[PDB]
RNA sequence: CAUCUCAGUAGGAGCGGGAAAAGAAAUCAAUUGAGAUGCCGUAAGUAACGGCGAGUGAAACCGGCACAGUUCAAACCGAA
RNA sequence: UUUACUGCAGCCUGUCGUUGGGUUGUGGUUCUGGAUGUACAGUGUAGGUAGGAGGCAUCGAAGCGGGUGCGCCAGCAUUCGUGGAGCCGUCCUUGGGACACUACCCUUCCGGGACUACGACCCUAACUCUGAGAAGAGGACCCCGAUAGGUGGGCAGUUUG
Protein backbone atom coordinates (compact mmCIF):
# COMPACT_ATOMS: atom_id res chain seq x y z
CA UNK A 1 0.00 0.00 0.00
CA UNK A 2 1.35 3.38 -1.05
CA UNK A 3 1.29 6.13 1.56
CA UNK A 4 -2.23 7.56 1.73
CA UNK A 5 -2.26 11.24 0.68
CA UNK A 6 -2.05 13.88 3.40
CA UNK A 7 -5.08 15.72 2.03
CA UNK A 8 -7.00 12.43 1.98
CA UNK A 9 -6.16 11.85 5.64
CA UNK A 10 -7.21 15.43 6.40
CA UNK A 11 -10.50 14.72 4.61
CA UNK A 12 -10.85 11.69 6.88
CA UNK A 13 -10.28 13.89 9.93
CA UNK A 14 -12.83 16.43 8.66
CA UNK A 15 -15.32 13.60 8.12
CA UNK A 16 -14.69 12.53 11.72
CA UNK A 17 -15.41 16.09 12.90
CA UNK A 18 -18.63 16.19 10.88
CA UNK A 19 -19.68 12.78 12.19
CA UNK A 20 -19.15 14.18 15.68
CA UNK A 21 -21.37 17.10 14.71
CA UNK A 22 -24.23 15.05 13.24
CA UNK A 23 -23.68 11.28 13.00
CA UNK A 24 -22.42 8.47 15.21
CA UNK A 25 -18.82 7.66 16.14
CA UNK A 26 -17.60 4.67 18.17
CA UNK A 27 -14.33 5.85 19.74
CA UNK A 28 -12.11 3.21 21.30
CA UNK A 29 -10.68 -0.03 19.96
CA UNK A 30 -13.26 -2.34 21.55
CA UNK A 31 -16.18 -0.24 20.31
CA UNK A 32 -14.71 0.05 16.82
CA UNK A 33 -14.13 -3.71 16.70
CA UNK A 34 -17.73 -4.33 17.76
CA UNK A 35 -18.98 -1.92 15.09
CA UNK A 36 -16.90 -3.55 12.34
CA UNK A 37 -18.08 -7.01 13.40
CA UNK A 38 -21.71 -5.85 13.46
CA UNK A 39 -21.22 -4.29 10.02
CA UNK A 40 -22.33 -0.81 11.09
CA UNK A 41 -18.91 0.79 10.50
CA UNK A 42 -19.05 3.18 7.54
CA UNK A 43 -15.47 4.36 8.10
CA UNK A 44 -12.62 3.18 10.33
CA UNK A 45 -9.70 5.37 11.44
CA UNK A 46 -6.72 3.54 12.95
CA UNK A 47 -3.85 5.24 14.76
CA UNK A 48 -0.33 4.31 13.66
CA UNK A 49 1.62 5.02 16.87
CA UNK A 50 0.15 2.24 19.02
CA UNK A 51 2.29 0.52 21.65
CA UNK A 52 1.96 -2.40 21.85
CA UNK A 53 0.95 -3.03 18.21
CA UNK A 54 -1.32 -5.89 19.33
CA UNK A 55 -3.99 -3.34 20.30
CA UNK A 56 -4.99 -2.47 16.73
CA UNK A 57 -3.17 -5.15 14.74
CA UNK A 58 -6.44 -7.02 14.09
CA UNK A 59 -8.43 -3.98 12.93
CA UNK A 60 -7.07 -3.97 9.38
CA UNK A 61 -7.71 -7.64 8.63
CA UNK A 62 -11.12 -7.44 10.35
CA UNK A 63 -12.18 -4.47 8.22
CA UNK A 64 -10.90 -6.20 5.08
CA UNK A 65 -12.91 -9.27 6.09
CA UNK A 66 -16.12 -7.29 6.64
CA UNK A 67 -15.71 -4.83 3.73
CA UNK A 68 -15.36 -1.70 5.87
CA UNK A 69 -13.27 1.20 4.50
CA UNK A 70 -10.36 1.98 6.80
CA UNK A 71 -7.55 4.55 6.90
CA UNK A 72 -4.43 5.08 9.00
CA UNK A 73 -3.81 8.25 11.03
CA UNK A 74 -0.30 9.41 11.86
CA UNK A 75 -0.77 9.19 15.64
CA UNK A 76 -3.54 8.90 18.19
CA UNK A 77 -3.64 12.36 19.82
CA UNK A 78 -5.28 14.12 16.88
CA UNK A 79 -7.41 11.04 16.23
CA UNK A 80 -8.79 11.36 19.76
CA UNK A 81 -9.26 15.08 19.19
CA UNK A 82 -11.15 14.38 15.95
CA UNK A 83 -13.23 11.94 18.00
CA UNK A 84 -13.74 14.83 20.43
CA UNK A 85 -12.02 13.12 23.36
CA UNK A 86 -9.64 14.38 26.01
CA UNK A 87 -7.49 11.24 25.77
CA UNK A 88 -5.83 9.45 22.89
CA UNK A 89 -7.80 6.95 20.80
CA UNK A 90 -6.22 4.04 18.95
CA UNK A 91 -9.15 3.65 16.54
CA UNK A 92 -12.57 5.14 15.84
CA UNK A 93 -15.43 3.97 13.64
CA UNK A 94 -17.87 6.36 11.97
CA UNK A 95 -21.10 4.34 11.90
CA UNK A 96 -23.47 7.25 11.13
CA UNK A 97 -22.08 9.81 8.70
CA UNK A 98 -24.58 12.62 9.31
CA UNK A 99 -23.99 15.07 6.47
CA UNK A 100 -20.53 13.57 5.87
CA UNK A 101 -21.85 10.51 4.03
CA UNK A 102 -20.77 11.83 0.62
CA UNK A 103 -17.25 12.64 1.81
CA UNK A 104 -17.03 9.28 3.60
CA UNK A 105 -17.93 7.46 0.38
CA UNK A 106 -15.41 9.63 -1.47
CA UNK A 107 -12.72 8.52 0.99
CA UNK A 108 -13.90 4.92 0.60
CA UNK A 109 -13.58 5.05 -3.19
CA UNK A 110 -10.19 6.77 -2.97
CA UNK A 111 -8.94 4.12 -0.53
CA UNK A 112 -10.24 1.38 -2.83
CA UNK A 113 -8.29 2.96 -5.69
CA UNK A 114 -5.09 3.50 -3.70
CA UNK A 115 -5.19 -0.10 -2.41
CA UNK B 1 -20.18 -13.15 15.97
CA UNK B 2 -19.55 -9.98 18.00
CA UNK B 3 -16.21 -10.47 19.77
CA UNK B 4 -14.18 -7.93 21.71
CA UNK B 5 -10.72 -6.91 20.56
CA UNK B 6 -9.45 -8.62 23.70
CA UNK B 7 -10.54 -11.79 21.92
CA UNK B 8 -8.32 -10.92 18.96
CA UNK B 9 -5.39 -10.24 21.29
CA UNK B 10 -6.07 -13.66 22.81
CA UNK B 11 -6.13 -15.35 19.41
CA UNK B 12 -2.94 -13.54 18.38
CA UNK B 13 -1.18 -14.76 21.52
CA UNK B 14 -2.62 -18.29 21.48
CA UNK B 15 0.10 -19.43 19.05
CA UNK B 16 2.45 -16.43 19.04
CA UNK B 17 5.20 -17.97 16.87
CA UNK B 18 2.63 -18.56 14.09
CA UNK B 19 1.24 -15.00 14.19
CA UNK B 20 2.71 -11.52 13.81
CA UNK B 21 3.88 -11.73 17.44
CA UNK B 22 6.83 -13.85 16.29
CA UNK B 23 8.21 -10.99 14.18
CA UNK B 24 7.32 -8.51 16.93
CA UNK B 25 9.11 -10.93 19.26
CA UNK B 26 12.17 -10.69 17.01
CA UNK B 27 12.39 -6.91 17.15
CA UNK B 28 11.23 -6.82 20.77
CA UNK B 29 13.69 -9.17 22.47
CA UNK B 30 16.43 -6.95 21.06
CA UNK B 31 15.10 -4.07 23.17
CA UNK B 32 14.34 -6.32 26.15
CA UNK B 33 17.85 -7.79 26.23
CA UNK B 34 19.38 -4.32 26.53
CA UNK B 35 17.10 -3.65 29.51
CA UNK B 36 17.91 -4.64 33.06
CA UNK B 37 16.17 -6.93 35.55
CA UNK B 38 12.96 -5.06 36.41
CA UNK B 39 11.51 -2.45 34.02
CA UNK B 40 8.35 -0.41 34.55
CA UNK B 41 6.10 -0.11 31.50
CA UNK B 42 3.25 2.24 30.67
CA UNK B 43 0.85 -0.38 29.29
CA UNK B 44 0.68 -4.18 29.41
CA UNK B 45 1.98 -5.97 26.33
CA UNK B 46 -1.08 -8.26 26.33
CA UNK B 47 -3.96 -6.05 27.44
CA UNK B 48 -6.55 -8.84 27.45
CA UNK B 49 -4.26 -11.05 29.54
CA UNK B 50 -3.71 -8.20 31.99
CA UNK B 51 -7.41 -7.40 32.28
CA UNK B 52 -8.42 -11.03 32.78
CA UNK B 53 -5.66 -11.32 35.39
CA UNK B 54 -6.94 -8.19 37.15
CA UNK B 55 -5.25 -5.19 35.50
CA UNK B 56 -7.18 -1.92 35.52
CA UNK B 57 -6.35 1.46 33.99
CA UNK B 58 -6.26 3.43 37.22
CA UNK B 59 -3.90 5.10 39.66
CA UNK B 60 -1.92 2.75 41.88
CA UNK B 61 -1.69 -0.12 39.38
CA UNK B 62 1.85 -0.63 38.08
CA UNK B 63 2.99 -3.08 35.41
CA UNK B 64 6.58 -4.30 35.19
CA UNK B 65 8.60 -6.63 32.97
CA UNK B 66 11.01 -8.95 34.79
CA UNK B 67 13.86 -10.89 33.19
CA UNK B 68 14.71 -14.32 34.61
CA UNK B 69 17.43 -16.75 33.56
CA UNK B 70 16.57 -20.18 32.16
CA UNK B 71 17.31 -23.64 33.46
CA UNK B 72 17.05 -25.16 36.89
CA UNK B 73 18.45 -24.40 40.31
CA UNK B 74 22.04 -23.38 39.65
CA UNK B 75 23.44 -25.37 42.53
CA UNK B 76 26.84 -25.79 44.15
CA UNK B 77 28.43 -29.19 44.53
CA UNK B 78 28.78 -29.98 48.25
CA UNK B 79 32.36 -29.97 49.49
CA UNK B 80 31.79 -32.19 52.54
CA UNK B 81 30.53 -35.71 53.14
CA UNK B 82 27.25 -36.64 51.46
CA UNK B 83 25.26 -39.67 50.46
CA UNK B 84 25.51 -40.58 46.80
CA UNK B 85 21.87 -39.50 46.52
CA UNK B 86 22.62 -36.08 48.04
CA UNK B 87 25.94 -35.55 46.23
CA UNK B 88 24.54 -34.90 42.77
CA UNK B 89 23.12 -31.44 42.11
CA UNK B 90 23.38 -30.77 38.36
CA UNK B 91 20.08 -32.50 37.58
CA UNK B 92 18.42 -31.01 40.68
CA UNK B 93 16.09 -28.30 39.52
CA UNK B 94 14.46 -26.25 42.25
CA UNK B 95 10.97 -26.09 43.65
CA UNK B 96 10.72 -22.37 42.91
CA UNK B 97 9.32 -21.72 39.45
CA UNK B 98 10.65 -19.08 37.08
CA UNK B 99 7.38 -17.13 37.15
CA UNK B 100 7.45 -16.92 40.94
CA UNK B 101 11.13 -15.94 40.82
CA UNK B 102 10.18 -13.06 38.54
CA UNK B 103 7.29 -12.09 40.82
CA UNK B 104 9.55 -12.09 43.88
CA UNK B 105 12.21 -10.01 42.12
CA UNK B 106 9.54 -7.47 41.17
CA UNK B 107 8.29 -7.44 44.77
CA UNK B 108 11.84 -6.84 45.99
CA UNK B 109 12.26 -3.99 43.51
CA UNK B 110 8.96 -2.40 44.59
CA UNK B 111 8.73 -2.55 48.40
CA UNK B 112 5.58 -0.43 48.80
CA UNK B 113 3.42 -2.43 46.36
CA UNK B 114 1.93 -5.92 46.41
CA UNK B 115 2.12 -8.44 43.57
CA UNK B 116 -1.31 -9.33 42.19
CA UNK B 117 -0.42 -11.73 39.35
CA UNK B 118 1.97 -12.13 36.44
CA UNK B 119 1.98 -13.59 32.95
CA UNK B 120 4.50 -14.82 30.40
CA UNK B 121 5.36 -12.23 27.76
CA UNK B 122 8.37 -13.77 26.05
CA UNK B 123 11.44 -15.94 26.27
CA UNK B 124 14.61 -16.87 24.44
CA UNK B 125 17.31 -19.52 24.74
CA UNK B 126 18.73 -17.82 27.84
CA UNK B 127 15.92 -15.76 29.40
CA UNK B 128 12.21 -15.74 30.06
CA UNK B 129 10.25 -12.51 30.44
CA UNK B 130 7.22 -12.00 32.66
CA UNK B 131 4.91 -9.05 33.27
CA UNK B 132 3.92 -8.57 36.92
CA UNK B 133 1.00 -6.41 38.03
CA UNK B 134 1.50 -4.59 41.34
CA UNK B 135 -0.97 -2.64 43.48
CA UNK B 136 -0.47 0.35 45.80
CA UNK B 137 -2.60 -0.30 48.91
CA UNK B 138 -1.94 3.26 50.13
CA UNK B 139 -3.23 5.05 47.04
CA UNK B 140 -6.70 6.62 47.51
CA UNK B 141 -7.82 5.24 44.13
CA UNK B 142 -7.05 1.70 45.26
CA UNK B 143 -8.61 2.41 48.66
CA UNK B 144 -11.85 3.51 46.99
CA UNK B 145 -11.82 0.59 44.53
CA UNK B 146 -14.01 -2.08 46.14
CA UNK B 147 -12.63 -4.82 43.87
CA UNK B 148 -9.05 -4.11 44.97
CA UNK B 149 -9.36 -2.60 48.47
CA UNK B 150 -8.90 -6.07 49.98
CA UNK B 151 -5.20 -5.47 49.26
CA UNK B 152 -5.19 -2.78 51.96
CA UNK B 153 -5.59 -5.47 54.63
CA UNK B 154 -2.72 -6.50 56.92
CA UNK B 155 -2.74 -10.06 55.54
CA UNK B 156 -2.39 -9.00 51.89
CA UNK B 157 1.17 -7.72 52.43
CA UNK B 158 3.97 -9.99 51.24
CA UNK B 159 1.77 -12.02 48.89
CA UNK B 160 4.48 -13.04 46.42
CA UNK B 161 7.01 -13.76 49.17
CA UNK B 162 4.51 -15.94 51.06
CA UNK B 163 3.21 -17.76 47.99
CA UNK B 164 -0.30 -16.28 47.86
CA UNK B 165 -0.44 -15.44 44.14
CA UNK B 166 -1.88 -17.78 41.52
CA UNK B 167 1.59 -18.95 40.47
CA UNK B 168 2.49 -19.46 44.11
CA UNK B 169 -0.61 -21.57 44.73
CA UNK B 170 0.14 -23.61 41.61
CA UNK B 171 3.66 -24.18 42.92
CA UNK B 172 2.20 -25.10 46.31
CA UNK B 173 -0.06 -27.72 44.74
CA UNK B 174 -3.40 -26.10 45.61
CA UNK B 175 -4.52 -25.60 42.00
CA UNK B 176 -6.76 -28.67 42.36
CA UNK B 177 -8.89 -30.37 45.00
CA UNK B 178 -9.32 -34.01 45.90
CA UNK B 179 -6.74 -36.71 45.26
CA UNK B 180 -3.16 -35.49 45.09
CA UNK B 181 -3.82 -32.56 47.45
CA UNK B 182 -3.59 -34.64 50.63
CA UNK B 183 -0.19 -33.17 51.57
CA UNK B 184 -0.59 -29.68 50.09
CA UNK B 185 -3.70 -28.00 51.47
CA UNK B 186 -3.88 -26.01 53.67
CA UNK B 187 -0.10 -25.49 53.44
CA UNK B 188 3.13 -27.19 52.46
CA UNK B 189 4.64 -26.49 55.88
CA UNK B 190 1.53 -27.92 57.56
CA UNK B 191 2.52 -31.44 56.45
CA UNK B 192 6.28 -31.05 56.94
CA UNK B 193 6.76 -30.14 53.25
CA UNK B 194 6.10 -33.77 52.29
CA UNK B 195 3.77 -32.62 49.56
CA UNK B 196 5.69 -31.20 46.61
C1' C C 1 26.51 -50.43 53.90
C1' A C 2 25.06 -47.73 48.96
C1' U C 3 18.36 -47.34 47.77
C1' C C 4 16.00 -46.58 52.24
C1' U C 5 15.98 -44.51 57.32
C1' C C 6 17.63 -40.43 60.32
C1' A C 7 14.29 -36.39 57.47
C1' G C 8 12.20 -32.26 54.48
C1' U C 9 14.60 -33.20 60.63
C1' A C 10 18.92 -29.73 62.18
C1' G C 11 20.48 -25.37 60.07
C1' G C 12 19.85 -21.33 56.36
C1' A C 13 17.20 -17.17 53.26
C1' G C 14 12.68 -14.23 52.47
C1' C C 15 7.86 -12.50 54.26
C1' G C 16 4.53 -11.58 58.21
C1' G C 17 -0.11 -10.86 62.14
C1' G C 18 -2.41 -11.18 66.59
C1' A C 19 -3.15 -14.99 64.61
C1' A C 20 -1.34 -16.98 59.88
C1' A C 21 -2.38 -20.33 55.82
C1' A C 22 -6.71 -22.63 53.34
C1' G C 23 -11.43 -21.61 51.62
C1' A C 24 -16.66 -21.56 48.32
C1' A C 25 -15.23 -28.22 43.72
C1' A C 26 -13.03 -28.53 36.21
C1' U C 27 -14.47 -32.08 44.36
C1' C C 28 -15.55 -36.57 46.90
C1' A C 29 -18.52 -40.82 45.75
C1' A C 30 -20.72 -45.10 43.22
C1' U C 31 -24.87 -48.29 40.74
C1' U C 32 -29.47 -43.49 42.25
C1' G C 33 -25.65 -39.95 46.92
C1' A C 34 -23.18 -35.61 49.31
C1' G C 35 -22.16 -30.39 48.83
C1' A C 36 -16.64 -24.05 51.01
C1' U C 37 -12.36 -24.20 54.17
C1' G C 38 -9.81 -25.32 58.67
C1' C C 39 -9.11 -28.29 63.28
C1' C C 40 -10.11 -32.72 66.50
C1' G C 41 -11.67 -38.19 66.85
C1' U C 42 -11.84 -42.49 63.78
C1' A C 43 -10.64 -45.00 59.53
C1' A C 44 -5.22 -47.21 60.91
C1' G C 45 -0.08 -49.01 61.54
C1' U C 46 -5.15 -50.27 57.00
C1' A C 47 -4.36 -49.18 51.50
C1' A C 48 0.31 -47.89 49.45
C1' C C 49 5.88 -47.70 49.23
C1' G C 50 10.24 -50.61 50.42
C1' G C 51 17.99 -54.60 49.34
C1' C C 52 9.07 -56.11 49.65
C1' G C 53 14.66 -55.84 54.49
C1' A C 54 14.76 -52.48 58.41
C1' G C 55 11.30 -49.26 58.27
C1' U C 56 8.02 -45.29 56.12
C1' G C 57 2.77 -44.38 55.75
C1' A C 58 -2.34 -41.75 53.86
C1' A C 59 -7.14 -40.28 52.29
C1' A C 60 -12.42 -40.79 51.71
C1' C C 61 -16.79 -42.23 54.39
C1' C C 62 -18.51 -41.28 59.29
C1' G C 63 -18.91 -38.40 64.60
C1' G C 64 -17.87 -33.39 66.35
C1' C C 65 -16.09 -27.72 67.02
C1' A C 66 -17.53 -23.61 64.17
C1' C C 67 -20.43 -22.28 60.01
C1' A C 68 -20.89 -17.76 54.93
C1' G C 69 -20.85 -16.52 51.22
C1' U C 70 -19.04 -13.94 47.23
C1' U C 71 -16.08 -10.23 43.77
C1' C C 72 -13.77 -9.71 38.93
C1' A C 73 -12.32 -10.69 33.13
C1' A C 74 -16.05 -11.12 28.80
C1' A C 75 -20.82 -10.68 26.41
C1' C C 76 -24.72 -5.60 26.44
C1' C C 77 -23.98 0.10 27.46
C1' G C 78 -19.82 3.65 26.38
C1' A C 79 -17.26 8.28 30.42
C1' A C 80 -23.00 7.58 32.13
C1' U D 1 46.34 -44.65 47.60
C1' U D 2 44.39 -47.39 43.45
C1' U D 3 43.16 -51.22 37.00
C1' A D 4 38.32 -52.33 45.13
C1' C D 5 32.48 -51.11 44.89
C1' U D 6 29.12 -47.29 43.98
C1' G D 7 28.50 -42.50 42.73
C1' C D 8 29.34 -36.99 41.97
C1' A D 9 31.96 -32.56 39.73
C1' G D 10 34.97 -31.04 35.59
C1' C D 11 35.83 -32.14 30.52
C1' C D 12 34.66 -34.70 25.17
C1' U D 13 30.69 -35.73 21.99
C1' G D 14 25.09 -36.58 19.62
C1' U D 15 20.05 -34.38 19.87
C1' C D 16 16.36 -30.39 21.13
C1' G D 17 15.76 -25.02 22.23
C1' U D 18 18.26 -20.47 21.55
C1' U D 19 18.01 -20.15 15.51
C1' G D 20 16.95 -16.43 10.84
C1' G D 21 17.28 -15.65 4.97
C1' G D 22 19.32 -17.56 0.21
C1' U D 23 21.95 -21.32 -3.29
C1' U D 24 22.52 -26.13 -5.00
C1' G D 25 23.10 -31.93 -3.77
C1' U D 26 20.17 -35.81 -1.79
C1' G D 27 13.43 -39.12 -0.22
C1' G D 28 8.96 -38.48 -1.66
C1' U D 29 5.79 -35.30 -0.77
C1' U D 30 1.87 -34.17 -4.95
C1' C D 31 -0.02 -34.59 -10.24
C1' U D 32 -0.34 -32.67 -15.28
C1' G D 33 0.54 -34.83 -21.82
C1' G D 34 0.04 -40.82 -22.54
C1' A D 35 -3.07 -45.98 -19.56
C1' U D 36 2.21 -45.84 -22.05
C1' G D 37 0.68 -53.43 -21.40
C1' U D 38 3.81 -56.75 -26.58
C1' A D 39 5.46 -65.58 -25.02
C1' C D 40 2.51 -67.24 -29.35
C1' A D 41 1.70 -62.34 -34.08
C1' G D 42 -2.18 -59.58 -34.49
C1' U D 43 -7.99 -58.02 -39.18
C1' G D 44 -6.44 -55.01 -33.66
C1' U D 45 -1.99 -52.34 -28.34
C1' A D 46 -5.95 -57.10 -22.46
C1' G D 47 -8.40 -49.06 -24.43
C1' G D 48 -6.42 -51.76 -16.57
C1' U D 49 -10.36 -56.46 -13.19
C1' A D 50 -15.44 -54.79 -16.77
C1' G D 51 -23.48 -55.15 -18.09
C1' G D 52 -18.73 -61.92 -21.79
C1' A D 53 -20.85 -57.95 -25.68
C1' G D 54 -21.89 -53.97 -29.08
C1' G D 55 -20.30 -46.69 -30.39
C1' C D 56 -18.24 -43.59 -33.25
C1' A D 57 -16.63 -41.56 -39.28
C1' U D 58 -14.74 -36.75 -45.22
C1' C D 59 -19.31 -32.00 -40.03
C1' G D 60 -12.76 -37.69 -39.72
C1' A D 61 -10.85 -43.63 -40.13
C1' A D 62 -4.62 -46.01 -41.86
C1' G D 63 -0.23 -48.51 -44.33
C1' C D 64 5.14 -42.12 -43.85
C1' G D 65 9.51 -38.23 -42.34
C1' G D 66 14.35 -38.34 -36.37
C1' G D 67 7.90 -42.23 -36.43
C1' U D 68 5.13 -35.56 -30.57
C1' G D 69 2.70 -40.37 -26.19
C1' C D 70 5.15 -45.56 -26.95
C1' G D 71 7.48 -49.63 -29.61
C1' C D 72 10.38 -55.08 -32.86
C1' C D 73 11.93 -47.65 -38.48
C1' A D 74 5.01 -52.64 -37.06
C1' G D 75 0.39 -49.75 -35.39
C1' C D 76 -3.36 -47.30 -32.51
C1' A D 77 -4.95 -41.28 -31.57
C1' U D 78 -5.86 -37.87 -37.48
C1' U D 79 -2.35 -33.68 -35.25
C1' C D 80 2.95 -30.26 -39.84
C1' G D 81 1.13 -32.51 -44.06
C1' U D 82 -0.41 -36.12 -48.18
C1' G D 83 -2.43 -41.02 -48.86
C1' G D 84 -8.86 -42.01 -50.59
C1' A D 85 -12.56 -47.39 -45.07
C1' G D 86 -10.03 -48.46 -38.20
C1' C D 87 -16.05 -51.97 -37.11
C1' C D 88 -17.62 -54.99 -32.22
C1' G D 89 -16.37 -60.74 -32.78
C1' U D 90 -22.20 -65.69 -31.75
C1' C D 91 -15.05 -67.63 -38.23
C1' C D 92 -12.83 -64.71 -30.12
C1' U D 93 -5.38 -65.01 -34.04
C1' U D 94 -8.45 -73.98 -30.26
C1' G D 95 -7.52 -68.00 -23.88
C1' G D 96 -0.32 -66.79 -18.51
C1' G D 97 -4.10 -61.62 -19.83
C1' A D 98 -8.69 -62.63 -25.40
C1' C D 99 -9.88 -57.09 -26.30
C1' A D 100 -17.24 -52.04 -27.22
C1' C D 101 -14.82 -44.22 -28.51
C1' U D 102 -17.99 -45.79 -21.78
C1' A D 103 -15.72 -40.24 -14.79
C1' C D 104 -7.58 -43.95 -16.37
C1' C D 105 -6.96 -44.22 -8.05
C1' C D 106 -2.50 -48.40 -9.94
C1' U D 107 4.75 -51.03 -11.99
C1' U D 108 5.30 -45.20 -15.96
C1' C D 109 5.90 -39.90 -16.92
C1' C D 110 11.49 -36.54 -15.64
C1' G D 111 6.96 -29.01 -15.06
C1' G D 112 8.11 -32.66 -10.93
C1' G D 113 5.86 -27.49 -9.65
C1' A D 114 5.07 -27.11 -3.63
C1' C D 115 6.37 -28.21 2.33
C1' U D 116 9.85 -31.62 4.19
C1' A D 117 14.98 -34.82 7.27
C1' C D 118 20.53 -34.96 6.22
C1' G D 119 24.83 -32.60 4.06
C1' A D 120 27.88 -28.35 1.53
C1' C D 121 28.41 -23.17 0.67
C1' C D 122 26.99 -17.98 1.02
C1' C D 123 24.23 -13.48 3.43
C1' U D 124 23.20 -10.46 7.88
C1' A D 125 19.48 -9.41 10.75
C1' A D 126 19.47 -12.07 15.55
C1' C D 127 23.56 -13.29 18.78
C1' U D 128 29.00 -12.67 20.49
C1' C D 129 33.96 -9.73 21.20
C1' U D 130 36.51 -4.82 20.84
C1' G D 131 35.65 0.52 21.17
C1' A D 132 32.78 6.30 24.60
C1' G D 133 30.79 6.04 19.86
C1' A D 134 31.13 6.15 14.23
C1' A D 135 32.48 1.54 13.45
C1' G D 136 35.72 -3.17 13.11
C1' A D 137 35.94 -8.55 13.56
C1' G D 138 33.11 -12.98 13.94
C1' G D 139 28.02 -15.04 12.92
C1' A D 140 23.12 -18.54 13.01
C1' C D 141 28.68 -20.87 14.72
C1' C D 142 30.13 -20.18 19.76
C1' C D 143 28.31 -19.49 24.63
C1' C D 144 24.14 -20.95 27.54
C1' G D 145 19.49 -24.35 29.33
C1' A D 146 17.92 -29.42 28.85
C1' U D 147 18.62 -34.36 27.54
C1' A D 148 21.92 -39.04 25.81
C1' G D 149 26.58 -41.68 25.99
C1' G D 150 31.69 -41.62 27.21
C1' U D 151 36.12 -40.14 30.12
C1' G D 152 36.75 -39.06 35.05
C1' G D 153 40.41 -41.16 43.03
C1' G D 154 39.68 -34.20 40.79
C1' C D 155 35.97 -35.19 44.78
C1' A D 156 32.21 -38.06 48.14
C1' G D 157 30.41 -42.32 50.75
C1' U D 158 31.65 -47.11 51.93
C1' U D 159 33.83 -51.99 51.93
C1' U D 160 38.24 -54.76 52.30
C1' G D 161 34.70 -61.38 56.40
Amino acid sequence: KFDVPEELTNKALEALELARDTGKIKKGTNEATKAIERGNAKLVLIAEDIEPAEIVAHIGPLSEEKKAPYIFIKNQKELGAASGLGVSCATVAIVDAGKAAEMVQDIAQKLEALK
Amino acid sequence: MVKSFYGYVRDAWKNPDETYVNELRWERLQVWRKQGSVTRIERPTRIDRARSLGYKAKQGIVVVRVNVRRGGLGHVRPNRGRRTQKMGKNKVSGGMSIQRIAEVRADRRYPNLEVLNSYWVGEDGKHKWFEVILVDPHHPVIKSDKNLNWVCDPSSRGRATRGKTSAGRKGRGMATRGKGTEKTRPSIRAYKSRGK
